[PDB]
């Protein structure tokens, strides 16, 4: 049999078995060449694959498509023995995640979807066949793709000329090496977002070199020491510099040089001192400066000389005291300062009639200065855990404010000129329900009435 | 069929100039990427040399920067490796190395003999 | 014995032998649950033989 | 009642061996009870 | 006797004893 029908895994059988088997061979060998087809795991496998197919229908994985974060259709396959020969007929699937599936080969069939862009590689190593890869080369945007080991990441992740966001979460740390596993990322000419996660100790080189045409270079070292050492002058396009828990310990020097620079995040880098903002002025076009989960004094007063900032993020941060030249940018819109030893608010923040967020969650503010409440643009403020004795009449002048947080706060008064609002509803104005009790209820059925749509 | 073959091994002391080459079969040198990497005995291989398909571009590691030239030769389908007085340190087992060229098969990087030089 | 002779006549009466010589179009759910459960069958008959 | 399959030829001969070793058996038996003056 | 073998018999070839025996 194993000459004849190509199964090769079929093991010899053991005594009081094999006897049996030669009997019946005497007999006549057709009932052991049918009886064969149940010691081979070839053969197992292959009634695994069908009875998958035939349990998961077509119709049961439509119903399982879900919608991703950026609102595309997405299927999620989570410890499946494989991929079903159904889910390669739902042509309008744009994102396959696979997760913890064993020996996955992905057929050619994949090539009968077209709106698939992003596949999903979660601890399964998927081998794939010419026709199929040919497909994957020409039709696939991303690819994310986490691992423990070097080698159980496909070796044809290099092959895909046409892919835009590559997302690694594993360890590519290998023995002596500068990351010769990734060696070959400068084939990708078409790389958008890089979203490296393996510790990294040293810059990859590679990474470096390949940075010249990237967008959004988002790293994760978890509190793992990363040195740059004039790493990023040679990128100049670059305009997202994510580099959460990379334990840089303070603003790297080469950071100025990327002008062209608009998102900067160093969360959990355990930085000392930001008065780099100085040398800041080279980006013109920073606006989404982001510092936050980091142990920084003060602000420094430089934060006035750039005057484009509009998402401006220094949360989870000691600082005692906010410099007055801080609202000299007239742009902010997503200025957030939370969790911070705050005491109070200078009165020159209300003229930034720019701001839509705002966040002073867990900040000792007794009070909000009027000029504060002066602006009409504002869209949501959160106030969380603040000692707060009361809240002036003069908010309800706001119009475009969606949403306000109390929780947290010292409050028993709430002005009834609050309910004068064109936009209101209880989603949006979530406050202690003693405290609700406080306003007359006149208002409080005509919002309820209109709370259903 | 598609292998790698490159020679040029040969023992030179320091002071002289030392050509390596290639040989591709199967497919085109310029829509491929082709690799430069040293073996060393008791340490593991180390990238030397890039050449990037689709314009032609050098990459070199930091060892190895502003001392050795490559060139990609379509006539003879080769890529030519050229080193300026390599040091005895500089001792090793060079490897070719092309991944994901054109062909999608199983195999997706291959690799040469490997040619031993060595300088004393 | 007659344990022997019982699975090997479940595997010679199995339409998934059938199938699978026949390899070198849609096929029911409980066939391939009771092909299942002979493969199951099976390898305790081996473990215990 | 498939208990054939693992008789071989060479027990179904020797089945038949004994039975015609039993008929002769079965003959002489009779034969010498019935006349063995 | 005669219950106790035909209960026997049915848990003997009963589908659901594979299952049982596979989980283990």
């Amino acid at each position: 049999i194993r000459e004849e029908s190509s199964y090769s895994d079929i093991p010899d059988v053991k005594n009081d078995f094999a006897f049996m088997l030669h009997l019946i061979d005497q007999y006549d060998p057709l009932y052991s060449k049918r009886f064969a087809v149940f010691l081979s795991e070839v053969s197992e496998n292959k009634l695994r694959q069908l009875n998958l197919n035939n349990e998961w229908t077509l119709d049961k994985l439509r119903q399982r498509l879900t919608k991703n974060a950026q609102d595309k259709l997405e299927l999620h396959l989570f410890m499946l023995s494989g991929i079903p020969d159904t889910v390669f007929d739902l042509v309008e699937l744009e994102v396959l995640k696979l997760e913890l599936i064993p020996d996955v080969t992905i057929p050619p069939s994949i090539a009968q979807l077209t709106g698939l862009k992003e596949l999903w590689l979660y601890h399964t190593a998927a081998k794939i066949e010419a026709p199929a890869l040919a497909f994957l080369r020409e039709n696939l945007r991303a690819l994310h793709i986490k691992f423990t080991d070097i080698k159980e990441i496909p070796l044809w992740i290099y092959s895909l000329k046409t892919l835009e966001e590559l997302h690694l979460t594993g360890n590519l740390s290998a023995e002596n090496n500068r990351y010769i596993v990734i060696d070959g990322l400068r084939e990708l000419k078409r790389l958008k977002v890089l979203r490296l996660k393996s510790n990294l100790s040293k810059l990859p080189q590679v990474v470096t070199d390949v940075g010249v045409h990237l967008q959004k270079l988002s790293i994760n070292n978890e509190g793992t020491k990363l040195i740059v050492l004039n790493s990023l002058k040679k990128m100049v396009n670059l305009t997202e510099l994510e580099l959460i828990r990379c334990d840089l310990e303070r603003i790297p020097h080469s950071i100025f040089s990327l002008h062209n620079l608009q998102e900067i995040d160093l969360k959990d880098n355990n930085l000392k001192t930001i008065e780099e903002i100085i040398s800041f002025q080279h980006l013109h076009r920073l606006t989404c400066l982001k510092l936050w989960y980091n142990h920084i004094a003060y602000i420094p007063i430089q934060i006035g000389n750039l005057t484009n900032l509009e998402r401006l993020y220094l949360n989870r941060n000691k600082i005692e005291k906010i410099p007055t030249q801080l609202f000299y940018c007239r742009k902010l819109r997503y200025l957030d300062l939370s969790h911070n030893n705050l005491t109070f608010l200078p009165a020159d923040i209300g003229l930034l009639q720019n701001l839509q967020n705002l966040a002073v969650t867990a900040n000792r503010i007794e009070a909000l200065p009027p000029e504060l409440f002066q602006c009409r643009k504002l869209r949501a403020l959160h106030l969380g855990n603040n000692v707060l004795q009361s809240l002036p009449s003069r908010v309800g002048e706001l119009t475009n404010l969606t949403q306000i947080e109390l929780r947290g706060n010292r409050l028993e008064c709430l002005p009834v000129e609050l309910g004068e609002c064109p936009l209101l509803k209880r989603s949006g104005l979530v406050v202690e329900e003693d405290l609700f009790s406080t306003l007359p209820p006149e208002v409080k059925e005509r919002l309820w009435r209109a709370d259903k749509e | 069929q598609v292998q790698l073959v490159e020679s040029g091994g040969g023992l030179v002391q320091a002071g002289g100039s030392l050509r390596l080459s290639c040989a591709a079969s199967g497919f085109p040198v310029m829509n491929a990427g082709m690799y430069w990497y040293r073996q060393a005995p008791g340490k593991e291989r180390e990238w030397v040399a890039a050449i990037e398909s689709e314009g032609t571009s050098t990459y070199y590691a930091d060892s190895v920067k502003g001392r050795f030239t490559i060139s990609r030769d379509n006539a003879k389908n080769t890529v030519y490796l050229q080193m300026n007085s390599l040091k005895p340190e500089d001792t090793a087992v060079y490897y070719c190395n092309v991944k994901d060229v054109g062909d999608n098969h199983f195999p997706y990087d291959y690799w040469g003999q490997g040619t031993q030089v060595t300088v004393s | 014995l007659e344990h022997f002779v019982s699975i090997l006549l479940k595997c010679f009466d199995s339409p998934w032998t059938t199938r699978a010589l026949s390899e070198t179009g849609v096929l029911d759910k409980k066939e391939g649950e009771q092909a299942k459960a002979l493969f199951e069958k099976v390898k305790k008959f081996r473990t215990h033989v | 009642p498939a208990y054939r399959i693992l008789k071989p030829w060479w027990d179904v001969f020797t089945d038949y061996i004994s039975i015609v070793m039993l008929m002769i058996a079965v003959f002489g038996g009779t034969l010498q009870v019935t006349q063995d003056k």
